[PDB]
DNA sequence: CAGAAGCCAGACATTAACGCTTCTGGATAGCGTCCAGAAGCGTTAATGTCTGGCTTCTG
């Protein structure tokens, strides 16, 4: 039996004062297209479908055709929800969604049936677990995955229905607290997101990470932008596939002195190619990010190229600096001495993230 | 963001319906231009319809709506304002509009008509006043706090930046360049104070609240419990009903007191750990955050001070060398002048002429322009009175600046009374006054 | 056929910071039951469905358990954009309402679509049209006026609804089908629409008004009205919802069905002893859920603390106050005084006296009042 | 008050005993003249020279103290102004000096030094700054808030008056012509509403922190007492105490509940009585003022502003027949323009154009002076600027009138860059730069 | 060198900047509901002003 794995969607992410309409609507058709020529029995997502908890109003209209394509398919969505993404705005629709045969998400297991309707496999339905919800945080998770891996198991008996387990959290052994890796309950195959970086984990092909499929990031501009498919034989693991995705958006990063970086633009020299290339730039020398900004618009505006931002590698301007680090400098005036300073930068960080 | 027509009726003392194009044989360059006439003949009105179609307040009066409607000529039912400007290679279309009811001299104002199109496609943008004061400004990059000191000098108004409140000053470069996270961060961690100060309080006044027996009145309650203790011992059955009833009086209010004592205990406890926790934000609140955010904002906007001060300093070089702006250390953020003929003294800018004051602003309203350059262009400045203090030679100096800025795609309209400025400058918007009827006309190449 | 005519629904509304959720769903189990029981086959919703552009996450969640809900009747839904809410807020579920027997009209160029009835046979021919947004239907144009903007939208309007009713009568063709026309748009402070502009058709659904009426006396024009009050000047009035019978493609009657009162609303006038002899009323009675009142005090004097008094007079009964207001509107000022007097001469009695003449005061207070500024006048000798 | 002399040392552009006497011919022949230059020569410090040696202040500079000095010449040690004024029929003499750490060109401020004397008489009528501010303003009968707007007009302020909001607006006319009690017995009624307000506030708290116990408490207290009692009768030693004890404990509380209501019915008779006394009070408040005259002192002054206003309409038709002023139906103290040509036009100042605005101010100015003529009388005038704005066709009108007020004793000396008057005054005190070096001279006859 | 004018280091009456509280006009209305703006009073650290100890120049 097959599966589609995909996580870190994002919708609705205004990457720099600009839109991934476009992008995601072409990743959305090339998804159904290779559903359906691929005759998968299901679809799963690990969470991260909306950016924020009030995701604009294109996104809604993007997650809702491509349901609505799904439907015309046959097969089976399953929705998590993620970190940043708020469960308000996913549980308003949960009850059409039922009603459209595709699941969202505390649960039970679920039997999930193939395109005959026939059992095919169980999953586990695991949300981002909020703090609220449930040291004593790791014991609690770990022990809520060996409760549910329990239910799960006096659901299948004697079925010959595969294990998958699902989750939205990081663990030990990754790269850009952390469950352990070697504490997953044994199951088939358990599926992780909350990384966009695709990487191997484990050593064993029972946890894998899907990634995301489109950038997110310059750092992450890599060919490892792959999707990940699952594939079973008569209730045990057939195989593990990935898939290459298509760019409708390349992403150009530029780094050097102002003359090689001005050589490097002339590879783009009228190129008049449809998708206009978003283009990174990172320049070592001192000159003023206000008019070092001006000399390369005065050489942008020829090219079929579009600048997103400036950066220098290393006064300076607001936009280079970061609020944890002007918040150090505006420190300089106090006495950090040894804990007063420790309980203001971590009282600064709890600000900072119930801001938004 | 530049201006490329405009059209009135009845705005200020101009009956009838006037319009004027800058794509016409006139204007044809980009060069500077003009507008004289005599005293209060509408000379400002030409450079208020502009202010007023784009942003539905006028430089002198603070708003325009169905009420306090000052601005229309007497004698007059309606009137209009539109503007015709181009951005990013785009034009777009403003439009405002008001009417008297039944169109008579008198009655009371309708709601004004406004409207924000693009002349391309034909289609509209907006149609409400909410939104489209919004639409304006995130398309044209500038509002109308940022329009009034960036691109329309008014009279009187020059040195308006200079002079400002240090809370403005910090609002304005902070809404020109950055993000507001300061400003939230700010004004939010102000209120986490008070929430703790608040949640703090109301523990102590319940603690204080409660009536607690003094140590003297629980030791006389005691010794009227032994006292009471003994005789009966020493004992009749109505004596003994009325001692142990005595009795139980005192043991009822040892009873409370030490309940009531063993509340106090528990609020002093959480109490004590929270005087532990108050200083996790009154430590903070000090340093940084306030209401509507004023000092992280303050603080934050000195870093983009110095680079707007560093443009103002090499755009004045080639104005007036005399003088070089500094950022002096002041925990309100001000501009600190510093004179190159006294060998590098410095001084306050209170202290300067109203000429020199007028350069400094005008060089300062220049470099805010020029720094959000890079995000979007603003090809337009409309200076209004003020620029005729000068002296002769410094006011051949400034024009001949302002001459060798217009090289560039800024079309820089001077509005002053100088003879010798308007015979040298080529292009005159004149304006003819009437003869004591209180009206005034333009050009017959304008009326429409 | 039996269609169901409704409008301003305004789900989300904060009324003086507080929900309408409880009432909105008792009126939506309401009409669902109501709906149900009279075997109705389409339902038509004529505008204003979200309060505001982006409506809070409740409203959206009762709009989906309402829509849900009537899925299970297999009833038709039509619903109407009006001009508060966010036609991309209504075109994001559009394009799944379609899998639910469901349409929703917000986007403006809609064809006139055929309702069928539950056995399957075409009912009436639908025209909806949503409330119509100038930028969707007129182009600008330079060298205009300041009235003219008015006349031409309202010629654009009115050949935008000839063009829609000629292709919906074209394209019924000659069956005997009713044909029915949906309208967000206020009719007949020189704002309106004229009445006899409207088509000829069998019946016009028209929204955008509070208040439940009919329009120029024509008997298939009319305005539902709110579902439940939106206001106090409403809060003594009963909401009204239609129903319409239609059969062999002519409008027959209808109906007023009168909607439950969830949250009883009330308003009183009055100076303070009338307020409070209004308020004691309640004392016999105990609402479980509390009754909102509204205070309206016309009178002259101060009423020292209004907003600790009012407090106390409502602290022993469960009706919650949510606003007050008084006749403070007043000018005070120093006549001419003949353009010859003078500060330094005149006496602080004098203008004293000048100001109190202006209050309605005579001489009960008057002469407290005097006597307490001679004590205060005295203190400075 | 017509000034006699002036002496100024190392004050901004100046540098070194530039003395001038208007008892000389050139300015005793007819009290008018003009001054004229380069900008930044010295124009409005040779008349801020005056202003800073009798109020210790510039329009410029919000204070000169021992610290933030920086009104003296770059690198110099001493800078002094004196003068020389004539209350009525005797001359004074006003003196202001300051002095560095050690004469040296830096180091620290020292404290000024204030001298007000009576000329050709040797008394010293006060020695510290707050002695002679007092005895300064009570001799002239004007304060600094009064002086700059009603002898002197510096540039940019010439329309703040007119801009100016009530609560600055009307102290002004509650100093002029007496009548100072008003904010005193506003701000009396204010504090003593205040404190009859907070008695009554604390008696609510003690009426709010007596603990009553629940009737349903009193009944089940009461109840267990007949239970104890009847049990008592059904008969052993063990048990008489034991509901005994029980029995004295629900006495008291019932006794306390009872003390608790007892205190708290006299406490609520008490609260009763003085609330109605204290509805007066806040009743008279709300028509009396607050504070620092929030209101009903406009209410006073309103009769001066409707003199005031009657002397300016004269004085302004005198000075040009545009305008006529009157107050205004509105609460706060404003006066309105009236359209002559028009006859009907009622409009507030805010739409006036510049030249309109400045001749109204000027106009206000004139009839504010003339106002007080009876008691402190005012002979002088000074104007730095804003006759710019003016057109030839009407700056003559202008002039005329400011000659036909210096036929008077009234002494007029303007400051203008334009050329327009430099024939129709025939006294100019000429100001010049030296080379580009920094600082300025002016004619040898006045150096020292 | 002895002593005086000048310079440097302490308490007290204003004062200008937030902050709170109340009140009100504008954007919407078949002339109604919040949102934002303005005015006025309360707090408080900052500051100018008056008063008491060292130090260089005149006799
Ligand atoms: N309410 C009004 N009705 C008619 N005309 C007015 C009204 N308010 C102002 N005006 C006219 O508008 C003119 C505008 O002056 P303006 O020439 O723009 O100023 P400036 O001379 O400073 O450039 C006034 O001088 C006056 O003639
Ligand atoms: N400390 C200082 N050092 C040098 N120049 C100074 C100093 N203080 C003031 N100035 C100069 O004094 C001049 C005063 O000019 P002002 O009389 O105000 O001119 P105007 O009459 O044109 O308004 C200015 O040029 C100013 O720069
Ligand atoms: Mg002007
Ligand atoms: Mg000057
Ligand atoms: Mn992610
Ligand atoms: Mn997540
Ligand atoms: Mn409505």
């Amino acid at each position: 039996m097959r599966i589609l794995h995909t996580s870190d969607w994002h919708l609705g992410q205004n990457f720099y004062s600009k839109s991934r309409e476009a992008e995601h609507q072409a990743f959305l058709d090339w998804l159904l297209e290779t559903a359906q020529t691929h005759q998968v029995d299901a679809i799963i997502v690990a969470g991260d479908v909306f950016d924020t908890g009030s995701p604009p109003s294109y996104a809604r209209t993007l997650y809702n055709r491509f349901v609505v394509n799904l439907q015309q398919t046959g097969c089976h969505l399953v929705v998590l929800a993620g970190n940043q993404d708020s469960v308000a705005t996913l549980n308003e629709s949960r009850d059409i969604m039922a009603f459209l045969n595709t699941t969202v998400v505390g649960h039970a297991p679920q039997i999930l049936p193939r395109r005959d309707g026939t059992p095919g496999a169980v999953l586990c339905p695991i949300p981002f677990l909020r703090p609220r919800d449930i040291q004593h945080l790791l014991a609690a998770i770990t022990d809520y995955y060996q409760q549910h891996y329990a239910d799960a198991c006096k659901l299948r008996g004697d079925q010959p229905l595969p294990i998958i387990a699902t989750g939205h959290l990081t663990t030990v052994g990754a790269s850009k607290d952390a469950f352990p890796a070697q504490n997953f309950p044994p199951a088939d195959y358990i599926a992780l997101g909350h990384i966009h970086r695709a990487q191997i984990i484990g050593g064993m092909e029972h946890v894998r990470y899907c990634g995301s499929p489109i950038p997110l990031s310059f750092d992450e501009c890599g060919k490892s932008k792959y999707v990940h498919l699952v594939t079973f034989s008569n209730g045990k693991l057939e195989s593990v596939e990935n898939l290459n995705v298509p760019v409708t958006q390349p992403m150009a990063v530029l780094k050097g002195d102002l003359a090689s970086i001005t050589a490097q633009l002339e590879q783009w020299r009228d190129v008049s190619q449809e998708p206009p290339v978003w283009l990174d730039i990172e320049i070592t020398t001192d000159e003023y990010l206000h008019d070092i900004q001006r000399k390369i618009q005065a050489l942008t505006e020829s090219l079929p190229v579009e600048v997103l931002l400036v950066r220098r590698s290393r006064r300076e301007t607001l936009s280079e600096l970061s609020v944890e680090e002007v918040f150090n400098r505006r420190l300089a005036l106090e006495e950090l001495d040894e804990s007063q300073q420790q309980r203001l930068q971590h009282l600064f960080t709890t600000t900072l993230h119930t801001l938004a | 963001m530049k201006i490329l027509s405009l059209r009135l009726k009845n705005l200020n003392s101009l009956k009838g319906e006037w319009k004027i194009d800058f794509t016409r044989e006139p204007f044809a360059s980009n060069g500077l231009f003009a507008i004289t006439g005599p005293t209060g003949a509408g000379k400002t009105t030409l450079l208020d319809a502009i202010c007023l179609a784009l942003y539905h307040e006028t430089p002198r009066l603070s708003n325009v709506s169905q009420s306090q409607n000052d601005l229309m000529t007497r004698d007059t039912a309606e009137c209009l304002a539109e503007v015709e400007f181009e951005v990013k290679g785009e034009a777009y279309r403003a439009f405002w509009s008001q009417n008297r009811a039944r169109n008579q001299p008198d009655g009371n104002l309708q709601v004004p008509r406004v409207e924000l199109a693009r002349c391309a496609d034909g289609k509209i943008l907006a149609d409400k006043v909410k939104d489209k004061l919004e639409l304006t400004a995130t398309l044209t990059g500038l509002d109308y706090g940022r329009f009034t000191r960036s691109m329309l000098l008014s009279q009187g108004q020059f040195a308006a930046f200079l002079n400002a409140k240090p809370k403005e000053r910090a609002e304005l470069l902070e809404e020109l360049t950055g993000t507001e996270i300061y400003g939230q961060i700010s004004a939010m961690v102000f209120e986490q104070h008070k929430s703790a100060r608040t949640e703090l309080e109301k523990l102590q006044a319940q603690a204080s609240g409660v009536t607690l027996l003094t140590p003297e009145q629980v030791q006389s309650l005691t010794a009227s419990l032994q006292v009471l203790t003994d005789e009966e011992k020493q004992l009749t059955h109505q004596k003994l009903r009325e001692n142990t009833t005595s009795q139980g009086e005192i043991r009822q209010q040892l009873k409370q007191d030490a309940d009531n004592r063993q509340q106090q205990q528990t609020l002093m406890q959480q109490i004590a750990q929270m005087t532990q926790q108050v200083e996790d934000w009154g430590y903070l609140n000090s340093l940084i955050g306030s209401k509507e955010g004023d000092k992280f904002r303050k603080f934050a906007q000195g870093l983009t001070l110095d680079n707007l001060v560093h443009l103002a300093n090499q755009q004045l070089t080639r104005l007036h060398g005399r003088y070089l702006l500094q950022r002096k250390a002041s925990e309100a953020l001000e501009v600190e002048v510093v004179d190159t003929w006294q060998a590098d003294a410095v001084r306050d800018t209170r202290t300067l002429s109203g000429g020199e004051s007028f350069l400094v602003s005008l060089a300062l309203a220049l470099a805010l322009s020029d720094l959000v350059s890079h995000k979007t262009r603003i090809d337009s400045l409309f200076l209004d009175e003020g620029f005729g203090t000068l002296d002769s030679e410094t006011l051949d100096t400034a024009l001949d600046a302002l001459d060798a800025l217009n090289a560039s795609g800024k079309t820089i309209g001077v509005i002053s009374h100088v003879e010798a400025m308007k015979e040298r400058i080529p292009v005159q918007i004149k304006v003819k006054k009437i003869n004591g009827l209180g009206y005034s006309k333009l050009e017959s190449t304008f009326a429409v």
